């Protein structure tokens, strides 16, 4: 439960780290190019592909 | 565009469920009012009907 506190803590912290109104949010970030197919496949997930 | 889409058919629709809200309340409002109003016509109806039959009862004495 140690390891599930500082994930949920690390989470929320970063949270605020977007920037949003009242419909809609957006963010941004970087990514190494050997990464791109992980990122892909685990955004493929969402709701119409977001 | 897509997202545009989802965003604007979601809360949108959020929106017209807290409209069915409102007018929900509002049919609420009047429902109450109309049947206080019935509820008064009634009871002056029968506060004349009881005039009535005292006017005949004292035409009868009369």
């Amino acid at each position: 439960l140690w390891t599930r506190a500082q994930d949920e803590v690390a989470r929320l912290k970063a949270l605020e780290e977007l920037a949003s109104g009242r419909f809609g949010f957006a963010l941004l970030g970087y990514v190494p190019v050997k990464a791109k197919p992980k990122v892909e496949e685990a955004l493929a997930r969402h709701k119409e592909s977001v | 565009s897509k997202l545009e889409a989802i965003l604007s058919q979601e809360v949108e629709a959020e929106i017209q469920a807290l409209l069915q809200e409102a007018e929900a309340k509002a049919e609420a409002v009047k429902r109450e009012a109309e049947e206080k109003a019935k509820a008064l016509l009634q009871a002056r109806e029968r506060a004349l009907e009881a005039q009535y039959r005292a006017a005949l009862r004292r035409a009868e004495s009369a």
